[PDB]
RNA sequence: AAGCCUCUAAGCACAACCUGCGGGAACCCGUACCGCAAACCGACACAGGUGGGCGGGUGCAAGAGCACUCAGGCGCGCGGG
RNA sequence: UGCGAAUGCCGGCAUGAGUAACGAUAAAGAGGGUGAGAAUCCCUCUCGCCGUAAGCCCAAGGGUUCCUACGCAAUGGUCGUCAGCGUAGGGUUAGGCGGGACCUAAGGUGAAGCCGAAAGGCGUAGCCGAAGGGCAGCCGGUUAAUAUUCCGGCCCUUCCC
RNA sequence: UGAGCUGGGGCUAGGAGUGAAAAGCUAACCGAGCCCGGAGAUAGCUGGUUCUCCCCGAAAUGACUUUAGGGUCAGCCUCAG
RNA sequence: GAGCCGGUAGCGGGCGUGGAUCCCUGGAUGUCCGAAUGGGGGAACCCGGCCGGCGGGAACGCCGGUCACCGCGCUUUUUGCGCGGGGGGAACCUGGGGAACUGAAACAUCUCAGUACCCAGAGGAGAGGAAAGAGAAAUCGACUCCCUGAGUAGCGGCGAGCGAAAGGGGACCAGCCUAAACCGUCCGGCUUGUCCGGGCGGGGUCGUGGGGCCCUCGGACACCGAAUCCCCAGCCUAGCCGAAGCUGUUGGGAAGCAGCGCCAGAGAGGGUGAAAGCCCCGUAGGCGAAAGGUGGGGGGAUAGGUGAGGGUACCCGAGUACCCCGUGGUUCGUGGAGCCAUGGGGGAAUCUGGGCGGACCACCGCCUAAGGCUAAGUACUCCGGGUGACCGAUAGCGCACCAGUACCGUGAGGGAAAGGUGAAAAGAACCCCGGGAGGGGAGUGAAAUAGAGCCUGAAACCGUGGGCUUACAAGCAGUCACGGCC
């Protein structure tokens, strides 16, 4: 279930940029807390996570003629990799 | 909330009728109305304050079935519960079947 | 669920038409639009990907599909109505005279 | 068909084993989805299987379990 | 009314609470932007309405007044004769 | 089952008419740029108006309106190459800020209990209830767009052992 | 500086509330709010009432009527025998 | 039984005779809110206790499980355990409450009307139901429902108006359990007993009165038998088989026309380029369930049921009958006012008892109140189906179309518009003008004033062209004459 806390990586300037310094952003599951996610990347990526910041993402509004809707809800992680690591799956 | 505890009865709803005239069997034209309207009729609901194993027990009645009441009370076996002995006394010692 | 008379296999003659009278193989079935395609009623589609792969050309000649009713099965013989007869596993489609295929 | 197969194998064999089995595919599957995340580096049908595959084990585990 | 301090009761007093140091642990929600207004209440990019804070300088008896002005913001979404 | 009338009903199109008006009399001018097209978009210079505001920061309410790219059919009282508009992508980071795993206020609810044909009405404690009480973060830097939230420096709170 | 103004949180309403009293106000019309319903209330009043041809063709008086611009009987029109 | 990954093409991939998609049955999973039920709360959010698990895991967080309240029953008030309730449903049903407009050509009794509506409750139905009944016949026999009786009998400011029952004809069909006397038993109270009381069992259930107890006869294999259990048929929830035509011709297209045929337990109907019994789907006639539902029908069990005579006088439903006051119900509006119901007061009896036959009395009869259950015939239509001298997009539901939507309203609530190219997208490549839009050729088509603001395309309304006409004439605009010009 660690692998359903962490939906997909958010790919972004933004997000790119916090590379450089050992913060990771994912999207993560909406209801997900971030002590879930402290131990969800932890054993996901074999890391120590050391700090947790999220937020959630409001969904977009958008029609495609006469019928309008919405996009899903989202939650953003950006993680905090312990001082020397590295997720290589995202430094790609 | 105004009903017997015992027999169940309840107000009822009855008119009152504002009759004048000399009735016909007296030589009138007869009897006329000149109203009728609702009201209750509420049964004689009393307290009724008895003690009953180590406890006081206290029935709301109609004054006309006060005399269940103390029959109620005869009937003794073994109950030392809180102040719901009536539980017991109640329906279970009415007529039960 | 849409009963459909003919098969992607089967040999099929078109019964009516402008096609009527030809004689060809049924390429697709589309029980949806209860229709079949065969090698009757082709047409010609303006191709207009003159931008995407298919340069330059302007047209094409693609089959169009046939209300299923256009057509009929056939074999040594005409066209036929189908009969299906049981065997002792499950049925299958004989013509008023023989058989229909392996 | 390919399927069947996977159903029979994974029928007796144990739920611990069964559970195993669910947190790997789970594993895979979130693998399947960066893939296809940064795009073109994936190929549809393979997360609709697993995803489906996932369910499989996780059904028989209830059975097992009941 | 709690936080807080003190008092003692059951209990417990190789517990417990207090002080100091050390290591570790610290969750959910909000956070964009408008906000005296073209984004709020008035069918409108409506001369109306909308609570709290800051609101510089010079002069004029004083002042949040008046005139001119900083920062900053505007010439008001048809024009020409 | 026959319509011309019911200030009839629904719809369409007329007249007034190229008429009133284009929403504060704070105010405009030129050069250059972009572009199919420019009084209306961009830039420069000059001019004018606000300045206890017509500047700035909060709370409501609003809910993508935010930043950027590509657009002008419609919306814009004209025009638009522009936009708060169309399409798409991005953007909201907190132990210390606010609220909640704190407190109580009016009031609300309500074990006990009382009352009422039924629905229900009362009501002690308790509980809910805030712009009140309580409680630990200040100064800078950084992004197109967030920052007491990220970063840097210095500084604190509670919990567990 | 006061019987002052004002934010936020509350309570009171339809024969009812609230009113330093105007029958004021109770969501832009209050001598009794709004919505749905009884409901197609009732309207002796007003308006409207749709193809054609043929024959005949009135009344606007009398009686009574809480009746008087409404009716009942008669009078006058028409049809059948 | 060969295609499939919904509407939905496309990009990018896949699956199917080793039987996929799809359809039916059963199961699994089923976030959060909602009776909502650990506790809060501004529904879909927030915060916990207990046991267990996961992470380095005490602090933190997550996962599984569990914890609302009320009633009944056990049980030791202990403290638990078990069982159940709660909420929803188009209309239908019963009960508790209960208007007004209106009608009376005013209005109050009366009417509207026990209607509308509010509340509670029930279930596929609900109510009612086994005579303390009817009511004049020595009569009938539960209840419900229809026809009739009958607009009768009556009621009524005797106004407006309201309006029974018996009886007859039908549908359906059914009858049972208890309380008490008496007997046994367990238990509790005590002023200890052939005592009282409660709990269970037996007993008993009736109106030619029945039962208890005592005696006599003879009291049984039986005989009846469920509304309960069981089995089965049948039915519902997917399906399957199902006759008989080719050719020519006009045409874009045949099913039209023509030539020879054929089926029919099938000549209902709908499709196919136009008008088809015989091309497609069906139709007549048959067939079909592993699974779930049903099962009122057949069968089988079980519960249950069944005696005569004599004596005894034990029992036969109490704040009840009965009477009176206040009211309701009935056609009965106080009337000569009974009957059924009952808020208040008084207050019995147990077959020689009690109620009723319309005040009361007598006589003659009917029936056995104060406990309970009971299928079917009946009501409705959210739902599935079949039919139409039913509508055909201003109609028909408000909605043929993503409508209880947009929109309006703080809210309850209100509430629309909006269908059609073609047989087939063959939905117009390419070229020209243009920034596009749009148009012009080309091309498709039987048709393109069928080009997607698409079938037909009326009227108002706006244009372009042409004929006649008009700047010294004046009027409901027409009409009758003449004359010109086309
Ligand atoms: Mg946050
Ligand atoms: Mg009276
Ligand atoms: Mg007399
Ligand atoms: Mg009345
Ligand atoms: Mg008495
Ligand atoms: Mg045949
Ligand atoms: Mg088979
Ligand atoms: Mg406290
Ligand atoms: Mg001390
Ligand atoms: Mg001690
Ligand atoms: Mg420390
Ligand atoms: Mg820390
Ligand atoms: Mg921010
Ligand atoms: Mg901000
Ligand atoms: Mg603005
Ligand atoms: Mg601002
Ligand atoms: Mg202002
Ligand atoms: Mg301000
Ligand atoms: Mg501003
Ligand atoms: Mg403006
Ligand atoms: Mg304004
Ligand atoms: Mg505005
Ligand atoms: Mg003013
Ligand atoms: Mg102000
Ligand atoms: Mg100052
Ligand atoms: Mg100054
Ligand atoms: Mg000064
Ligand atoms: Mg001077
Ligand atoms: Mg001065
Ligand atoms: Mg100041
Ligand atoms: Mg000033
Ligand atoms: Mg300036
Ligand atoms: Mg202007
Ligand atoms: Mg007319
Ligand atoms: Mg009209
Ligand atoms: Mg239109
Ligand atoms: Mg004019
Ligand atoms: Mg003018
Ligand atoms: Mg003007
Ligand atoms: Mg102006
Ligand atoms: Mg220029
Ligand atoms: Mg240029
Ligand atoms: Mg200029
Ligand atoms: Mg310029
Ligand atoms: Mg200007
Ligand atoms: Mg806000
Ligand atoms: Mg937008
Ligand atoms: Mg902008
Ligand atoms: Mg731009
Ligand atoms: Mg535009
Ligand atoms: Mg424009
Ligand atoms: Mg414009
Ligand atoms: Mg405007
Ligand atoms: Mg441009
Ligand atoms: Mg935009
Ligand atoms: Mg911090
Ligand atoms: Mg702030
Ligand atoms: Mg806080
Ligand atoms: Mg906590
Ligand atoms: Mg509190
Ligand atoms: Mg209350
Ligand atoms: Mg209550
Ligand atoms: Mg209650
Ligand atoms: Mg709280
Ligand atoms: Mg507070
Ligand atoms: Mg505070
Ligand atoms: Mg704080
Ligand atoms: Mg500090
Ligand atoms: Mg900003
Ligand atoms: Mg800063
Ligand atoms: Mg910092
Ligand atoms: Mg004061
Ligand atoms: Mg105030
Ligand atoms: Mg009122
Ligand atoms: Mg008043
Ligand atoms: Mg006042
Ligand atoms: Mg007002
Ligand atoms: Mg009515
Ligand atoms: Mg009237
Ligand atoms: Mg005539
Ligand atoms: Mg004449
Ligand atoms: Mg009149
Ligand atoms: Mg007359
Ligand atoms: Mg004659
Ligand atoms: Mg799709
Ligand atoms: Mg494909
Ligand atoms: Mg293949
Ligand atoms: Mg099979
Ligand atoms: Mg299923
Ligand atoms: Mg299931
Ligand atoms: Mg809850
Ligand atoms: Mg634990
Ligand atoms: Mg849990
Ligand atoms: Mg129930
Ligand atoms: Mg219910
Ligand atoms: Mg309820
Ligand atoms: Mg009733
Ligand atoms: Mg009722
Ligand atoms: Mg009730
Ligand atoms: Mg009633
Ligand atoms: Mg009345
Ligand atoms: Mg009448
Ligand atoms: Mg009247
Ligand atoms: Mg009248
Ligand atoms: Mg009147
Ligand atoms: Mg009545
Ligand atoms: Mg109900
Ligand atoms: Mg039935
Ligand atoms: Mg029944
Ligand atoms: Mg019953
Ligand atoms: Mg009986
Ligand atoms: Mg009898
Ligand atoms: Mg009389
Ligand atoms: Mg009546
Ligand atoms: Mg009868
Ligand atoms: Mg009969
Ligand atoms: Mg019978
Ligand atoms: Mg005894
Ligand atoms: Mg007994
Ligand atoms: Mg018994
Ligand atoms: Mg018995
Ligand atoms: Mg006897
Ligand atoms: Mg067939
Ligand atoms: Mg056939
Ligand atoms: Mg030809
Ligand atoms: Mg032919
Ligand atoms: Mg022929
Ligand atoms: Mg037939
Ligand atoms: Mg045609
Ligand atoms: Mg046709
Ligand atoms: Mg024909
Ligand atoms: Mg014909
Ligand atoms: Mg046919
Ligand atoms: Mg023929
Ligand atoms: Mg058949
Ligand atoms: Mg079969
Ligand atoms: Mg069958
Ligand atoms: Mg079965
Ligand atoms: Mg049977
Ligand atoms: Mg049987
Ligand atoms: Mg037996
Ligand atoms: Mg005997
Ligand atoms: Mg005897
Ligand atoms: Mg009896
Ligand atoms: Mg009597
Ligand atoms: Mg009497
Ligand atoms: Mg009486
Ligand atoms: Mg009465
Ligand atoms: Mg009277
Ligand atoms: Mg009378
Ligand atoms: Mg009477
Ligand atoms: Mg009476
Ligand atoms: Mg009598
Ligand atoms: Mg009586
Ligand atoms: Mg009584
Ligand atoms: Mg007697
Ligand atoms: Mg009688
Ligand atoms: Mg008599
Ligand atoms: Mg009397
Ligand atoms: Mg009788
Ligand atoms: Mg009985
Ligand atoms: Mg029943
Ligand atoms: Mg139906
Ligand atoms: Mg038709
Ligand atoms: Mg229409
Ligand atoms: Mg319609
Ligand atoms: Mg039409
Ligand atoms: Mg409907
Ligand atoms: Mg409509
Ligand atoms: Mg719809
Ligand atoms: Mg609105
Ligand atoms: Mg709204
Ligand atoms: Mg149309
Ligand atoms: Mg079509
Ligand atoms: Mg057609
Ligand atoms: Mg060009
Ligand atoms: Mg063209
Ligand atoms: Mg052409
Ligand atoms: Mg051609
Ligand atoms: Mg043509
Ligand atoms: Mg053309
Ligand atoms: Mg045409
Ligand atoms: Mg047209
Ligand atoms: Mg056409
Ligand atoms: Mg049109
Ligand atoms: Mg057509
Ligand atoms: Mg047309
Ligand atoms: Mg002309
Ligand atoms: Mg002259
Ligand atoms: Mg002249
Ligand atoms: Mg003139
Ligand atoms: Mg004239
Ligand atoms: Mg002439």
């Amino acid at each position: 279930t660690a692998y359903d806390v962490i939906l997909a990586p958010v790919l972004s300037e933004k997000a790119y940029a916090g590379f450089a310094e050992g913060k990771y952003t994912f999207w993560v599951h909406p209801k997900a807390t971030k002590t879930e996610i402290k131990n969800a990347v932890e054993t996901a990526f074999k890391v120590k996570v050391v700090k947790v910041n999220t937020l959630h993402v409001r969904g977009k509004k958008k029609r495609l003629g006469r019928y309008l809707g919405k996009r899903p809800d989202r939650k953003k992680a950006i993680v905090q990799v312990a001082p020397g690591q590295k997720i290589e799956a995202l430094e790609g | 909330s105004k009903v017997c505890e015992i027999s169940g009865k309840r107000p009822i709803v009855a008119n009152s009728i504002q009759r004048r005239g000399k009735a016909k069997r007296e030589g009138g034209v007869g009897k006329k109305t000149t109203g009728i309207s609702k009201r209750r009729q509420y049964p004689n609901l009393q307290k009724v304050r008895v003690r009953v194993a180590g406890q006081e027990i206290t029935f709301r009645v109609a004054a006309s079935h006060i005399p269940k009441v103390y029959e109620l009370v005869e009937r003794a076996k073994g109950l030392k519960l809180e102040g719901l002995s009536p539980k017991e006394i109640k329906k279970e010692l009415l007529k039960l079947l | 669920r849409v009963k459909m008379h003919v098969k992607k296999g089967d040999t099929v003659l078109v019964a009516s038409g402008k096609y009527k009278g030809r004689v060809g193989k049924v390429k697709e079935v589309l029980p949806k639009k209860y229709a079949v395609i065969v090698e009757g009623v082709n047409i010609v589609k303006k191709a207009v990907r003159v931008s995407p792969k298919y340069p330059q050309g302007g047209f094409i000649e693609k089959e169009a599909p046939l209300h299923a009713s256009k057509v009929r099965p056939i074999c040594p013989a005409c066209g036929k109505p189908t009969r299906v007869r049981k065997k002792f596993l499950e049925n299958g489609k004989k013509i008023r005279v023989c058989a229909k295929c392996g | 068909s390919e399927v069947r197969k996977q159903l029979e194998e994974a029928r007796k064999l144990s739920p611990v084993e069964l559970e195993k089995l669910v947190r790997e595919k789970k594993r895979e599957l979130m693998e399947l989805r960066f893939q296809a995340s940064i795009g073109q580096l994936s190929q549809n049908h393979k997360i609709r299987d697993l995803k489906r595959q996932i369910a499989r084990l996780l059904t028989v585990l209830n059975e097992k379990r009941r």
